[PDB]
Order: C-alpha cells, then sequence, then structure tokens
RNA sequence: UUUACUUUGAAAAAAUUAGAGUGUUCAAAGCAGGCGGCUCGAAUAUAUUAGCAUGGAAUAAUAGAAUAGG
RNA sequence: UAUCUGGUUGAUCCUGCCAGUAGUCAUAUGCUUGUCUCAAAGAUUAAGCCAUGCAUGUCUAAGUAUAAGCAAUUUAUACAGUGAAACUGCGAAUGGCUCAUUAAAUCAGUUAUCGUUUAUUUGAUAGUUCCUUUACUACAUGGUAUAACUGUGGUAAUUCUAGAGCUAAUACAUGCUAAUCUCGACCCUUUGGAAGAGAUGUAUUUAUUAGAAAUGUCUUCGGACUCUUUGAUGAUUCAUAAUAACUUUUCGAAUCGCAUGGCCUUGUGCUGGCGAUGGUUCAUUCAAAUUUCUGCCCUAUCAACUUUCGAUGGUAGGAUAGUGGCCUACCAUGGUUUCAACGGGUAACGGGGAAUAAGGGUUCGAUUCCGGAGAGGGAGCCUGAGAAACGGCUACCACAUCCAAGGAAGGCAGCAGGCGCGCAAAUUACCCAAUCCUAAUUCAGGGAGGUAGUGACAAUAAAUAACGAUACAGGGCCCA
C-alpha cells in the first residue's frame, strides 16, 4: 500500500500526471514501527537483498555516552519528554531518533565515584545543571541511534548549549 | 528471429515505355542479341544508369581528391575487366561515354554466336542453356553470363557435351538402336 | 486516446472508475480490505410549455 | 526486465566478434569475469571462429573439460569465460601460447607468443586503496587485487605481473614519452607514444599519442594503456606495430 | 573580457545505406584472409540538435580606474 | 503540367482555351501460375472470447538410498555398482508475444551515484595462547523431526489430503579442541643464546579521537652515530586506524570424492597429496534503482493554473537499499505561464530506420535490433539476490468449465488450432540432434530455435525450341 514512487505527485508546474505504470517492489515503504518504553520486544525484517532490519516494537534500555568523559554506559529509560517534531509522540511516549528522554544517572553516577573520588578536583568539575540532574537522579539524554531501523535505543547525554536549549524549550 | 537478409530490383521500368523511340530502339536490341523481353533490356540500362551517375558524381568533385582517385580507379579496373572498357580509354570521361550494346556485346550469348559455336544468336542461347558451353572448366547455363577478358579465350563445347567429345545424346544412340534392329 | 469507446465498458468497469477518478481532477478547474489476510424530447416539452402559456394567455 | 539478462542475440552482439549473421539467432553471451561484456573475447568464438580447432559447441565443451586450456595458468572449463586484453591463453598439447592483443582494424588477434613471454602479464592500476588492517593494494583493469603493493605504484600506471605468484615484478609509471596502446574507440589498437596529457577536473581527462610516423590523436584516458617505453615495449606486438 | 557563431577532434551499438575485394556455374546474396618473409589484402565513409576538448582576425551582443579630477 | 489525341467553323493556317492522356505504392479483388535460389505471414482503434495438446525443469567420483528396486561379488558385516520416489541446492524474474495505456512521460544523445542494493563469475581475505564448577563430547552434539516409505481412512470431483508408525543431511538447532609479535639486560661477537618488561579476532549501534647549517664526528673508507613515520580525489565526516560500551545478533568448516605417500620410540601412533562444496569483508563482473542538460503531433472559439484532500521551500522524525513532500508534525507562501503554463484530441509505444524529393521538405515506422509497459479490468502480497510475477498466490468486477448442488477449478497480447457471419486462407506436422540458454550437470530439458509443409508478401536467375533441304507462285512492303 504504502509506495514512495514520485509519479502520484503533481509535477512543478502543477500538472496531474497519469499513471506511468503498475506500482513497483523496488520503490515499497512500510509501517512504522512506533516503539514504546516496555519490556524488550523486537522483530525482523527482510529487507532488500540478503539484509536484515530489526524493529523496535518495544524496549527499555539502551546505551548512552558521556561525550564530555568519552565514557559508555547501558541504562533504562524512565520517559519522553519532549521531541521537536510532534508532542503526540511525547504524549504517547513514542520513541523514535532525536527525542529528548529522561534515563537513571545511576551507573554514571558510580562511575564519576569510582574515577574521580568525589561526591583531581578541578577535573571532577562538571558543568553546574547536570550536577543538579544527578542530584535529581534523570539526565536528559537524546536518542541518537533509529530504533524503528538499527532496534537500538542508543544516545547521547544533553550538555552545554545543547541542554540550555532543550531546558529552554521545556 | 534470424537476422534480415539484404534484396535489391536489378531493374527499374523506364519513366515513359510507351514512347516509339524506346520501342523501335528495344525491338532492334533484342533482335540483335536474341532477347527474351524487355526486362533484360531494363536491367542492363539500370546498371548503366548506375554506373554512369557514379562517374558523373566522381568527375564533379576535384582531380587528385582521394576519393575520387581511389573509387574512379576501381570502377575503370571493373569496367577494363569486364571487357567493357578498353584498355586505352581508362577514364572516367570514357565511362560517361559507354552504352547498353557493349555490355549486351559482353554477354555470354553474343560470344558463342561470335566465336564460331554457333550460327545464330538464338542458337547460342539454346546451346548455353541446354548445357552445352563451358568456359573454362565450368559448365555455365546461363546466357546472361558476362565474360571477362582472360575467360573470353577459354569458351567451349563441355567435356559432357556431345559435340565436345561425350557420347551420343539419347535421339542419336535411339536412332541407331532401331536402325541396327 | 484516455476517454475513447472501448469494444466492452462493463468487461473492464475497474478502468473506467480510474478514467473518471482521473477527470474529475483534470476538469476540477472548470467546476470551480485487506485480500492477503487469514480470514475473509426536449423539443416537446418546450412545445408544450409553449402552448400551456398561449392558452393562458 | 524483472532480473538479469541472460541471453545476447546476434545482431546485439560486439561487431569486433566477426560472427555470421545468419548462422544462427543468438551469440555466446559472455559469463561474469574479469573483463567487460563488450570488451571481452569467450573462449568458444576464441576456439572456434578464430583458431578453427572447433567446428562448433560441445567440441568446444570437451576442449574445455580435458583440462587443455588455461587462462592465465589457471584452467578454466567455461565455454563462455570472459577472456579479455592481455590475457594468456595456453594450450600445451598443441604447445601455443596466445596474447589477446587488439590489431589495427580493432579486433582481438591470434598472436602467438614464447612460454617465457606467456609467463607474465600486464595489468593497468586502475585503483590504489588501503584495505582492512591498513594493507595497500591495486586493483588492475583485469579486476586483480594485489596487496602489499609498491608505493610508487599509483593510478594509470601499468603493473607486470607474473602469472605463477599473482605478483608485481616491475612497474612502469605514467608520463610522457612512455608507449602506449589504445584499447577502444575508432583509434583502438594503435600504438604511439605520449605527448601530453589534458587534465579537466570534473571531466573525462584525455592524452594525446603521436605514432612512429609522426601522427598525433587524441584519446579519453579511460582508453590509455601503457605498453613500455619508447622503442622497449614489454610485451610482443602484433604485425603492423599498432600502425595505421 | 564573456557569450553567440564558425574550424577541427573524441562521441553517436549492431543491423540498414554508399563504397573496396571475392567466377555463390551468373545474379540476388554471403564472406573475410592468401603463397612459402612474400612489402599482398573493407582504404573505409556517413550522420540536424544537446553535452565534452580544441583553432579562430570578421560579424552580433556583452563589458572598462577608457581620453577622470585636484 | 509536361508529351500525345481530339473539340473549339463554310474551310485552311497561327495563337489561346477545354476534354482525355502520367510513374504512383497502400487496401481490396479477378485471372493464370512449369524450374532454381530465396524470404514474409498484424490490423473490426475486437489489449474481444477460447475446447484440446505442448511450451521449465535439473545429478557429478564428489549433499541425503537397508526401495521389502535392478544387477553384481573372492557369495558379501557400516556403505561402496547402477538407481525409481522424496528431502536438499539451483532455475523458473531468461526466452517468446503484443502495443492497451502513456505528450517532458517513454525514448535518443549526454551526465552523476562523495545517493544505494547486487545471487553468480574472477582476485584477495579470518592461527585471537590464556582466562576457577576440567564436575570436560571434538577420535565430532541433539529431535527441541520429518519427507519418501508401512498401514488405516474421508470426498462425486482436482497436481485435495487426515490419523498412527519409521528413518537421513552441506535441511533445522547447538557447540570445542601449547600461538605469534615488540623490545631486550646479561653473556657472546655471530647463521648468535634469551633472564625478563610488554601486545593480542570479526559482525551491529552510538559517542569520541587521528586522518598533518648532523653543511658535524669518527670509521676499515665502506659504514655507523641523532631525526623522519599514513594514501587518494577538483572536492568529503573518504579509505583506514584508535578508545568506551552495546546487541532475543552474526561469522570464525561437526561437509564430501579420489589416492595411500613420509616419519619413527611399532602404536589401528604422529604427519601428509589432488579436488568439490560452503563462509566474513573488500575489489571486480552480470545487473538494478534514481538522476543532470537538450530534443515531442494538433488545439488560444483552452488564459490563467497548482494550493481545503502537498502545491513551492525550511526543520525534525518515519519509511526506503538508499537521495528526495515519498509520508507524518509544525512552519512560512510559495511554484508555472503569451518564450503558450493548465486543460482537451491523438486510428500517440519511442528510436535505429523506410518511401519520395534536384535541394529544401512531406509521409510512414505494430512488425527481424535497443529501450519502456502488459498478460480480461482494478487492488494487495509470499518466496527469493533479483517479481508488485500472473504458464505464483489472495480479494472484488465481467465472463465462463465440472457437480451427486454439498463444493471444486479458470486466464492462449506463448506454439499449433477455433469462435466472433450466414461469406471463408499456414500445420492441432518432425527435431533438441546446427545457435545459444538453464541445471547438481559433456549426457537431461528448451513449440527459444531449427527442419519441412502451406494463397505468385517482397526479391534473383530462367525453359516453352534450334539447325537444314526440297517444291510452288508473282507479288510484297512504305509514304500520301
Ligand atoms: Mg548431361
Ligand atoms: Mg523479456
Ligand atoms: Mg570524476
Ligand atoms: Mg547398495
Ligand atoms: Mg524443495
Ligand atoms: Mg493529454
Ligand atoms: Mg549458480
Ligand atoms: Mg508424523
Ligand atoms: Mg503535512
Ligand atoms: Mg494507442
Ligand atoms: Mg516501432
Ligand atoms: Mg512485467
Ligand atoms: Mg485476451
Ligand atoms: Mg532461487
Ligand atoms: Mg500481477
Ligand atoms: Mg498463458
Ligand atoms: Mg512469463
Ligand atoms: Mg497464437
Ligand atoms: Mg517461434
Ligand atoms: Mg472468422
Ligand atoms: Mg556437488
Amino acid at each position: 500500500g504504502i509506495s514512495r514512487d514520485s509519479r502520484h505527485k503533481r509535477s512543478a508546474t502543477g500538472a496531474k500526471r497519469a499513471q506511468f505504470r503498475k506500482k513497483r517492489k523496488f520503490e515499497l515503504g512500510r509501517q512504522p514501527a512506533n516503539t514504546k518504553i516496555g519490556a524488550k520486544r523486537i522483530h525482523s525484517v527482510r529487507t532488500r537483498g540478503g539484509n536484515k532490519k530489526y524493529r523496535a516494537l518495544r524496549i527499555e534500555t539502551g546505551n548512552f555516552s558521556w561525550a564530555s568523559e568519552g565514557i559508555s554506559k547501558k541504562t533504562r529509560i524512565a520517559g519522553v519528554v519532549y521531541h521537536p517534531s510532534n508532542n503526540e509522540l511525547v504524549r504517547t511516549n513514542t520513541l523514535t531518533k532525536a527525542a529528548i528522554v529522561q534515563i537513571d544517572a545511576t551507573p554514571f553516577r558510580q562511575w564519576f565515584e569510582a574515577h574521580y573520588g568525589q561526591t583531581r578536583a578541578a577535573s571532577a568539575k562538571i558543568e553546574s545543571s547536570v550536577e543538579s540532574q544527578f542530584s535529581a537522579g534523570r539526565l536528559y539524554a537524546c536518542i541518537s541511534s533509529r530504533p524503528g531501523q538499527s532496534g537500538r535505543c542508543d544516545g547521547y547525554i544533553l550538555e552545554g548549549e545543547e541542554l540550555a536549549f532543550y531546558l529552554r524549550r521545556l | 528471429p534470424r537476422a534480415p537478409r539484404t534484396y535489391s530490383k536489378t531493374y527499374s521500368t523506364p519513366k515513359r515505355p510507351y514512347e516509339s523511340s524506346r520501342l523501335d530502339a528495344e525491338l532492334k536490341l533484342a533482335g540483335e542479341f536474341g532477347l527474351k523481353n524487355k526486362k533484360e533490356i531494363y536491367r542492363i540500362s539500370f546498371q548503366l544508369s548506375k554506373i554512369r551517375r557514379a562517374a558523373r558524381d566522381l568527375l564533379t568533385r576535384d582531380e587528385k581528391d582521394p576519393k575520387r582517385l581511389f573509387e574512379g580507379n576501381a570502377l575503370i579496373r571493373r569496367l577494363v575487366r569486364v571487357g567493357v572498357l578498353s584498355e586505352d580509354k581508362k577514364k572516367l570521361d570514357y565511362v560517361l561515354a559507354l552504352k547498353v550494346e557493349d555490355f549486351l556485346e559482353r554477354r555470354l550469348q553474343t560470344q558463342v554466336y561470335k566465336l564460331g559455336l554457333a550460327k545464330s544468336v538464338h542458337h547460342a542461347r539454346v546451346l548455353i542453356t541446354q548445357r552445352h558451353i563451358a568456359v573454362g572448366k565450368q559448365i555455365v547455363n546461363i546466357p546472361s553470363f558476362m565474360v571477362r577478358l582472360d575467360s573470353e579465350k577459354h569458351i567451349d563445347f563441355a567435356p559432357t557435351s556431345p559435340f565436345g567429345g561425350a557420347r551420343p545424346g539419347r535421339v542419336a544412340r535411339r536412332n541407331a538402336a532401331r536402325k541396327a534392329e | 486516446g484516455t476517454y475513447r469507446k472501448r469494444f466492452n465498458e462493463k468487461a473492464r468497469s475497474g478502468h473506467m472508475a480510474k478514467l473518471k477518478e482521473l477527470k474529475r481532477i483534470r476538469n476540477k478547474q472548470f467546476t470551480r480490505p485487506n485480500a492477503n489476510a487469514e480470514i475473509l424530447s426536449r423539443l416537446k416539452k418546450k412545445r408544450l410549455d409553449k402552448f400551456i402559456e398561449h392558452q393562458l394567455k | 526486465a524483472r532480473g538479469p539478462k541472460k541471453h545476447l542475440k546476434r545482431l546485439a552482439a560486439p561487431h569486433h566478434w566477426l560472427l555470421d549473421k545468419l548462422s544462427g539467432c543468438y551469440a555466446p553471451r559472455p559469463s561474469a569475469g574479469p573483463h567487460k561484456l563488450r570488451e571481452s573475447l569467450p573462449l568458444i568464438v576464441f576456439l572456434r571462429n578464430r583458431l578453427k580447432y572447433a567446428l562448433n559447441g560441445r567440441e568446444v565443451k570437451a576442449i574445455l573439460m580435458q583440462r587443455h586450456v588455461k587462462v592465465d595458468g589457471k584452467v578454466r572449463t567455461d565455454t563462455t569465460y570472459p577472456a579479455g586484453f592481455m590475457d594468456v591463453i595456453t594450450l600445451d598439447a598443441t604447445n601455443e601460447n596466445f596474447r589477446l592483443v587488439y590489431d589495427v582494424k580493432g579486433r582481438f588477434a591470434v598472436h602467438r607468443i614464447t612460454d617465457e613471454e606467456a609467463s607474465y602479464k600486464l595489468g593497468k592500476v586502475k585503483k590504489v586503496q588501503l584495505g582492512k588492517k591498513g594493507v595497500p593494494y591495486v586493483v588492475t583493469h583485469d579486476g586483480r587485487t594485489i596487496r602489499y603493493p609498491d608505493p610508487n605504484i599509483k593510478v594509470n600506471d601499468t603493473v607486470k605481473i607474473d602469472l605463477a605468484s599473482g605478483k608485481i615484478t616491475d612497474f612502469i609509471k605514467f608520463d610522457a614519452g612512455k608507449l602506449v596502446y589504445v584499447t577502444g574507440g575508432r583509434n583502438l589498437g594503435r600504438i604511439g607514444t605520449i605527448v601530453h596529457k589534458e587534465r579537466h577536473d570534473g571531466g573525462f581527462d584525455l592524452v594525446h599519442i603521436k605514432d612512429s610516423l609522426d601522427n598525433t590523436f587524441v584519446t579519453r584516458l579511460n582508453n590509455v594503456f601503457v605498453i613500455g617505453e619508447q622503442g622497449k615495449p614489454y610485451i610482443s606486438l602484433p604485425k603492423g606495430k599498432g600502425i595505421k
């Protein structure tokens, strides 16, 4: 049913084009995978060639990266807070790329504690708002993967101008 | 399917076939050379027209042009080889002076008549079509065979022909058998 | 050639539906389940009009 | 079509093969292999229409699967194997070695060579790139990947490959004054020396070539194959030496 | 100065067309190799426009911190 | 509109006029039709409808035979020859036919993929030693399993199948087995030994990182002493490498034929040859998909069109093999047009080409080659590298086959052959043996193709008679 063909669209001049041919398989589309937070449910999709794609119907955990510290930890997902394209996805807690999400701070906190031994000092100094988030127990993160394609919820924590911008939008 | 193969018409109907001049010219030509019909004269006229149009187009071009030199030399060579064009006239200008009568002369029928193997043009046609004439070692049963200068001296009676040294034909041996009986 | 008469229009009713749909969009300026599922005349009326008014006249 | 084609009709076949238009309806479609379809000569054509050892198909097949034919020192059994430019075909039983080189007319010529010359070939360096694990390699015109190449080898250079081991013995850089062979176009088969390489960024590079007769002609760079330096080709040349 | 325009060079499948050779018994055709190095042989050509490279003095547009000011 | 004839009055001339007079090459049609070479077969704008038959299957020594199959044997001790059936692998997405629809669409030439998939072919490419429950299969793991087969059954009927019982893998699912490389103290001065400090695959996802005056001294006269250290494109966040984690997450040979060589501490010990089939990644090859610029018949008595239900653009997401309003959400109001947009007609598939013409031009091109679309009309899909497939599947519309009335089975614009009229036209022919294509494969298959047959399609050559003698008569022919 879903097709990506451009023939059905009107011409640039506005002319209504006629059907050149029947719909073709190589120009197909598939239903969206509205990934949601919950017990992991993934099913594979046989795609063009022998390749495969992974469909995240549900996922509750993902690998997130502290870029400033250059570390990566697996963390549970709390919930979607802000998505630039659709607020309805935020309302339904739908997971997609670029979505601003809340993640648990326990592993990053414990790693910080082990490495720096503080609840050296100059290096242990970190931006204020993310420290406030550590105090709260949840961190704002941006999903950098595409769960409907690779089946993963992997991303990076917000910081600096990024964090200030999304805080203003929140 | 298999690739197409080319074919072409060897003659063309004249522009006005009811000109009295054309009718009498054709009468003279057919009678002189024993031609079966007008399609032969049309064929020869078509060939001559093609040759003379080519020669005119060559004479248009500047002298020493590569195309003119090469293809004109080829045309003179072919015409002299067929014997139509004499050795002393190897120029395109004499090609434009050519005629149907000369190509008719180079026909095998006319040559079997001329060399003395036959007493008439029609007798020559009979002998050729009848399988009594051989050019060199090959039997030719086609009056329209165009003979070359070298092939001219090899026209003779075939080895298999009764006139060439073989046994008498069916009529002769039948009459001999009846006479003996 | 889009809307030519066909030999048997009934046999290709689906094709006709497309043509009417194309005609609708093309001339719009002038006007202004799942099969692979597991379980499934005028002159006379004018003439009378002229007569009756001629009577009522 | 809904997939790859598998049939080749005679009129659509390459002209240089010289296939009779009335012999049949189809022509031998070259199978996938080292060379392009249009720039390859399938073994069936070589054995039947050129060498005349075979009269027709299954006799070519039988010749092949007795393992008498070797292409670049390896036995091949596919009738439509796409042998191409500078391929060495060895027939041990008859004691013949051939190198596939176009003549001046532009068709592959039956050129007999000695065993010593048959021991090697030349490949135009189509690509030079680092592979996995930081391993350099060169891709030649016949699809041979040779790892660990000399650093001096660049694209458009010509590498002398030993057939037995498949390693580079020597190389020739692409520079003016080098002896060069044309492998396409209307000048296909001519031989000359480089004069200048006209460079156009974002476009096809053009090369000027001067023959021994001093006639000059220009050709696209993709159509250029270095074979040696002037007066010293690294291979034996057909009759005519790529003149006219 | 740039463009238009023009010269040449690549390119434009094969088949078809024109052309060279060849005693298919002739012809329509098909066809590329012969003698024991012989300087033997399709030598080949053909396409309006668009794109690419290239030589251009005229012609038609296009430009100037042109002959400016103190 | 030349040439030829005739009429224009009481006649003859010279003008002028009028009538007839011309190669066409397309359709239909009539008559005749001996030979050689040869070559084609459309048409009711009816892409209208089809009985019957065939047109795609395939096995090497080299995936799986206890067929209660056949034949063998030194008469068989895991098997071994040949091999039905079935599983497995591959192909069926090629070929052939037709021109319905289609007017910047297709198509022609010319570009790009630094914008993406790619079975197959060809060339390269993967020793990770170790890491407690070793309580240990690698001299090799399971049914988490079945066909063919045995046996019992249902239906009027079909290439319909139910229950129960068996048994295999290159089917399915699992899972292992004393290495190499840096320096190198110390001896020794080389063919050197090595105490010891160190390092260790792939596949997916994200983040980050790299990817730029030694002009001296000695020496044996050589050479040594210190330093260098990625490549490519016109152009990149390219190639490649590194760090940290991640994965219902892969791969890293539990496969097969032939043959029996070499070491010994003599063990059914160790090692070892020529091939086939598989497998990660890269390149190559056959391809596929988008894509850049120029070029389409008639119509202005079609002048404004597109945008509410995406039209132009921006951002983000989703989807795609991938770019992209391809779709979603929100934003702006954009886009084309008298240089003809938009709409309408087209007995419109496009081109290489064909006819005519002195040149310019005009017409045709379903039709032997390239490309595009389709399989009665729409819609949607499984499989597979590749299909929106139709001699694959599912629904709807129109037709239409069998029936025991409960159901079942359909797509000849494929090769022959019919209907569409009550008026008409190739053989329901033979061969896979010349060409090539498909398969596990020399061998099997191929209405692709070829052979022959059949209305003078279009073309070439060319018989139906030639040579004499004798007799009789004087008239024969041409102009006017
Ligand atoms: Mg006789
Ligand atoms: Mg096809
Ligand atoms: Mg480039
Ligand atoms: Mg047995
Ligand atoms: Mg199967
Ligand atoms: Mg229209
Ligand atoms: Mg295969
Ligand atoms: Mg069972
Ligand atoms: Mg929208
Ligand atoms: Mg049409
Ligand atoms: Mg056509
Ligand atoms: Mg199709
Ligand atoms: Mg039909
Ligand atoms: Mg398959
Ligand atoms: Mg379909
Ligand atoms: Mg069918
Ligand atoms: Mg089909
Ligand atoms: Mg038929
Ligand atoms: Mg056929
Ligand atoms: Mg009828
Ligand atoms: Mg096998």
